[PDB]
């Protein structure tokens, strides 16, 4: 059967509340008494950075990306977070949600407390710390839930893994079948090479398997095309290495030398001035991760990953 | 306690009963090795001035269960909670509650809905056992046995003639002199032997070990005697009047108010006062002797002070006798020496600045969700595990 | 610790190995923290006291006044083995032995009856229960009365000096073993070989006692190993085949069902309980790459197991509490361990003809073998004659291979537990 298969994932608790509603009271009773779970709290980020409240946009944008590496780091780990909600704004409401809910069953707890037992803990709080929030900024907040309060239910939303279909760009299929293979890293084992002295690049260790695919596609209609960034100075360094293994191709393109932009931009922009239009596309076999994000994700071809990228 | 699940049940109950203190572990006093004294008065209060507490109270201390009263305005209302976080719910409702308005009627109650009270029921019998065990009767007995064995026995006789036989005397002195290897070299194996043992064998005052014998008898007379519960309140911890407001009482001295019982009330300013007044003040706790009384309690004349104890207890010899067993005095140099309240003082002091900010919520607030008080409770709990690991004989 | 020794004998004391002329009738000797006295108060009496000074007999950790040192069976074991030593010999050696200063031997002097009395004695236990002693059932000379909850004073009687004075240490080792003193209780390391002999120097004590030793007293397989023999020699000469195990007989059950099964198919573990056989499979030296699969009728399991769940097990359990939920195709080894005795035969036929019918290599059930419950102190309880016929109804035409054998204890051929291993 599969119904009865089920599998299960870690929480996410977020606090939705007004500055002084006791959300954080909460949750330092929360995450004694219960059991596998860790708090992330903008705040302390700004404590580490030495501000005491609200800072430099600079600042701020980078805590963000920290707390979110910090909340999912912990969710892929199987361990529970506690956060505090960023505001109340249905809609940065909703950009947590998104954020997290690939990894985590998410659940709210709202503390809704009237508006001048508000100010009543935050001047008993605001002699405490040094922190202060005047009886402005806490009702931008107060009535700012009890308007998202009211076009949203808190109800607990189960993981959502939204399964993005893939789905390819439209070409042309009358056009003649063609597969694109990068060099350094893919059908080229650089092995200890300097990356971007590729001078010495015609000892270098094939990629076996990668080679047997070019070497089977072109037995039949497909035409081989190597797009490698490497700069075009080191040409023949390069179809010394091809020749070699019997790599034969139809089309060999390269990075203008002096050039020196991202290596994915100087592919896209290869591979639209010497292949788009003139091509149909099978799929692609590349390394590096930026340069195969940019292939599926900016123009939708099936490429297929041949061994760890992140550099 | 430290299952989660089981404290959070408790804490849970605690909200709902709308419990607002929860009382300390109290530290004996500091041994005053000086004084031959293991609990010392003087050594209590001497503390209590070089830490800048200059005005203090000394109550009797009478052997019984602590208990809060919860003590509403109209008086069915009132019930009491525990030295732990809990509604004393079993008990015969009408007969407390006919023992609580001789109290009751000693305020005025207008526009005061309820006032929380720290009072000793009485005796420890009514509420829970607190010294009885299946196995205290045991201890008991097997010392009066060996008492009445040895009263009526050759063998204390023998020995004692013995000892005075030429030939152990002079072996004795000298194995003072000798190193062992030395007296294997001139007394036989089976001489050493003989001779050590009724040297060091322990001979005991049959009358002082009897007489101890039945302070423990006492206490188990009373424990199974027909008992009526009978309160005795000592301090008035907080106020909730009828607006919503509420007193932080914070003064030892309400219990002139809710007490006839004496007391001493002193007040010191310079240390040498103390020194010169002292010598009164030890002739009065030297009166607090009675079956009724587990000793003294010096507590500060402010209920409340940072970083101060609740108070010292300071516990007459014959009640020691029943913590320490009947050998005591007999063993006095070294108990005294084990001695340590460091620690036991601290859990004291911090579990008496947790009750402060427990209070300080008010009657109000208390309730399921107030998580400020659920965290006051499990920090207090916490703490209650760990002063649970100390000397239980304090 | 209290000791009155009472005969009438004119040599009783000369049996004691102790002089009533020697410094009063006084023998002295320090036991611990500690004078042990003995005294000649007659020619007919000797009295045993023992003076603790502190922490003699209960450490001084826990933090009780304290009083085993008034009471406790183990001041008894080691007044015995002080004082008494030759008075707990071999049982043929002490009787053709002579008495220095008689020329007689203790075959011809110690022929007057003998009292024991114990003025007080701690028996913490089952074994002494509503002013019952447990071994007053079996030793008839046990005379209790009761002082207070766990304490009671006892009276031991005797043909014999030898008699009683070996009945006293019985009564000592076995109330000291029992017993339980707290969070500080400890069998050292070294009680089984000093006091072994005991349980075996008076006649018909029953196979339970020895039970208990070498499960409460013996550490070690190999100090075990050297008792053994010294046991099954005991009970040959009152008629019984007895063979000792020294694990437990859970246990002996789950080496055997670990042994037999082995790793290499998937568990299905019927009446699974608290998963203690789910653990084991689990050791990582054992390197399980299966499924494994459990039920238990009862559905308390249900959740517990469904507890894990929690990310713990990580992860190939699948309980079911439905049988229409068990749907693995491929073999399994099938565990039956102590469950179709906590239902109906008739429900045991169902459980049992429909495991048959499932897709298994090896299954084996488990039984208690009531002919077993004899030696001792849930829904029915066969023999094992009555479990090979359930056996024989449930495999019935089939072709399989069907090997009995017994787990446990094993006396006269019969062992606790009984056991099928089913082979297809
Ligand atoms: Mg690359
Ligand atoms: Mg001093
Ligand atoms: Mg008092």
């Amino acid at each position: 059967s599969a119904k009865n298969n089920t599998h299960h994932f870690p929480k996410l608790l977020i606090l939705v509340g007004a500055p002084g509603s006791g959300k954080s009271t909460f949750a330092r009773y929360f995450i004694r008494t219960e059991d596998n779970w860790v708090r992330v709290n903008r705040d302390d980020f700004r404590l580490m950075q030495f501000g005491d409240s609200l800072m430099s946009p600079f600042y701020e944008e980078r805590i963000t990306k920290m707390v979110e590496a910090s909340v999912i780091a912990l969710l892929k780990n199987r361990t529970n977070v506690i956060i505090d909600a960023t505001n109340s704004s249905l809609r940065s409401l909703q950009d947590m949600v998104h954020t997290y809910t690939e990894y985590a069953d998410i659940s709210f707890k709202v503390f809704d407390l009237p508006v001048e037992e508000l100010v009543k803990r935050c001047d008993k709080r605001c002699e405490q710390t040094g922190k202060f929030i005047p009886k402005s900024a806490i009702e931008k907040h107060v009535t700012q839930l009890q308007y998202t309060k009211e076009k949203f239910d808190f109800k607990p939303i189960p993981r959502a893994l939204k399964e993005t279909s893939l789905t390819y760009a439209d070409q042309d299929t009358s056009l003649p079948k063609a597969v694109i293979c990068d060099l350094d890293g893919t059908l080229s084992l650089l092995n200890g090479r300097d990356p971007y002295n590729a001078s010495t690049a015609d000892q270098d260790l094939l990629n076996t398997p990668v080679a047997m695919v070019l070497k089977m596609a072109k037995q039949q209609g497909y035409k081989v095309i190597l797009l490698s960034g490497r700069e075009n100075a080191y040409r023949e360094p390069t179809e010394r290495f091809l020749a070699k293994y019997q790599i034969d191709y139809d089309l060999l393109l390269m990075r203008d030398t002096n050039d020196y932009r991202k290596d994915n931009i100087i592919k896209k922009e290869l591979f639209l001035e010497e292949i788009q239009g003139k091509y149909f596309v099978e799929f692609l076999l590349d390394d590096r991760n930026q340069v195969v994000d940019m292939w599926r994700r900016e123009l939708a071809l099936p490429c297929f990953q041949v061994n760890y990228g992140d550099f | 306690m430290e299952d989660k699940t089981l404290i959070k049940k408790r804490i849970d109950w605690f909200c709902k009963n709308k419990i607002n203190a929860f009382s300390p572990t109290i530290s004996p006093a500091p041994k005053s090795v000086e004084r031959n004294e293991i609990e010392s008065l003087y050594e209590g209060i001497l503390w209590f001035v070089l830490n800048g507490v200059k005005e203090i109270v000394i109550e009797k201390k009478y052997m019984g269960s602590y208990c809060d009263i919860y003590l509403h305005r109209r008086l069915e209302d009132t019930y009491l909670v525990s030295r732990n976080g809990y509604k004393i719910n079993h008990l015969d409702q009408e007969q407390c509650l006919r023992a609580l308005q001789g109290l009751h009627d000693r305020f005025s109650w207008d526009g005061v809905e309820l006032r929380i009270i720290q009072s000793e029921l009485m005796p420890w019998s009514i509420l829970g056992k607190g010294l009885i065990n299946n196995e205290f009767s045991a201890y008991y007995i097997s010392h009066e046995i060996h008492a009445e064995y040895l009263v009526q026995s050759s063998l204390y006789e023998k020995l004692q003639k013995i000892q005075q036989e030429p030939a152990y005397l002079s072996f004795v002195a000298d194995a003072k002199v000798l190193s062992a290897k030395e007296l294997k070299d001139k007394y036989p194996m089976h001489i050493i032997r003989q001779y050590q043992s009724i040297r060091d064998f322990k001979f005991l005052d049959l009358p002082h070990y009897q007489q101890n014998i039945q302070l423990f008898k006492r206490q188990l007379d009373i424990f199974g005697k027909e008992a009526a519960p009978f309160f005795k309140p000592f301090n008035i911890l907080k106020e909730v009047y009828t607006d919503g407001r509420e007193h932080f009482v914070n003064d030892n001295l309400s219990f002139q108010q809710i007490n006839d019982d004496d007391f001493l009330h002193y007040q010191f300013a310079d240390r040498e006062d103390f020194e010169a007044k002292y010598p009164q003040i030890r002739a009065w706790v030297d009166q607090v002797n009675q079956s009724d009384e587990e000793g003294v309690v010096i507590k500060p004349r402010t209920a409340f002070l940072p970083g101060m104890p609740p108070a010292f207890k300071v516990r007459n010899n014959d009640y020691l006798t029943l913590v320490y067993g009947v050998d005591f005095q007999d063993r006095l140099q070294e108990q005294i020496a084990k001695r340590n309240i460091k620690g036991k003082l601290r859990c004291s002091i911090n579990d008496w600045a947790i009750n402060a900010k427990l209070l300080a919520i008010p009657y109000s607030e208390l309730g399921e969700e107030n998580y400020e008080l659920k965290n006051l409770v499990l920090d207090r709990i916490l703490g209650e595990e760990i002063e649970n690991q100390l000397d239980s004989r304090l | 610790m209290i000791l009155q020794i009472h005969s009438q004998n004119p040599h009783l004391l000369d049996l004691l190995n102790k002089n009533p002329h020697t410094d009063l009738g006084i023998y002295a000797k320090s036991l611990r923290n500690g004078q042990l006295i003995g005294n000649a108060v007659s020619a007919y009496q000797y009295d045993v006291v023992f003076q603790d000074t502190r922490y003699s007999y209960l450490p001084e950790e826990s933090n009780q006044i304290d009083f085993q040192s008034y009471c406790s069976p183990l001041v008894i074991l080691h007044i015995c083995n002080e004082f008494f030593k030759e008075l707990l010999q071999e049982k043929q050696t002490y009787w053709s032995q002579q008495i220095k200063w008689l020329e007689r031997t203790r075959a011809e002097v110690d022929t007057y009856p003998c009292t024991i009395e114990v003025k007080n004695l701690y028996a913490n236990s089952t074994w002494y229960s509503k002013g019952h002693f447990m071994m007053e059932r079996y030793f008839k000379n046990i005379h209790i009365t009761p002082i207070v909850g766990n304490n009671l004073s006892l009276r031991v009687e005797g043909k014999s000096v030898f008699e009683a004075m070996n009945l006293l240490s019985f009564i000592a080792v076995t109330t000291h073993i029992t017993n339980t003193y707290g969070e500080y209780t400890y069998i050292d390391d070294h009680f089984a070989q000093k006091y072994a002999r005991i349980l075996t120097n008076i006649p018909q004590v029953p196979y339970f006692v020895f039970y208990l030793f070498i499960k409460r007293a013996i550490k070690s397989e190999r100090q075990f190993a050297e008792i053994k023999p010294m046991f099954e020699a005991y009970f040959k000469e009152e008629g019984l085949d007895i063979d000792f195990q020294f694990t437990d007989t859970h246990g002996s059950r789950m080496d055997f069902i670990v042994k037999e099964l082995g790793m290499e198919y998937p568990i299905l573990d019927i009446g699974c309980g608290e998963l203690k056989y789910y653990r084991r499979f689990m050791r990582r030296n054992y390197n399980y790459s299966h499924p494994y699969f459990a039920t238990d009728t009862d559905k308390s399991v249900g959740d517990y197991a469904a507890l894990l769940k929690e990310r713990m097990e990580a992860d190939n359990l699948y309980f079911f509490s439905d049988w229409t939920d068990y749907e693995y195709k491929n073999p399994v080894n099938i565990i039956l361990t102590e469950v179709i005795e906590h239902n109906t035969p008739e429900a045991a036929e169902a459980l049992v003809k429909h495991c048959l019918s499932l897709n298994f290599h090896k299954m084996i059930i488990t039984t208690p073998n009531s002919l077993f419950n004899k030696y001792y102190f849930h829904h029915f309880e066969w023999t094992p004659q009555e479990f090979q016929d359930f056996i024989r109804h449930c495999v019935g035409d089939t072709s399989l291979e069907v090997t009995y054998c017994g787990i446990g204890d094993r006396i006269n051929g019969e062992t606790p537990t009984q056991a099928v291993v089913i082979t297809r």
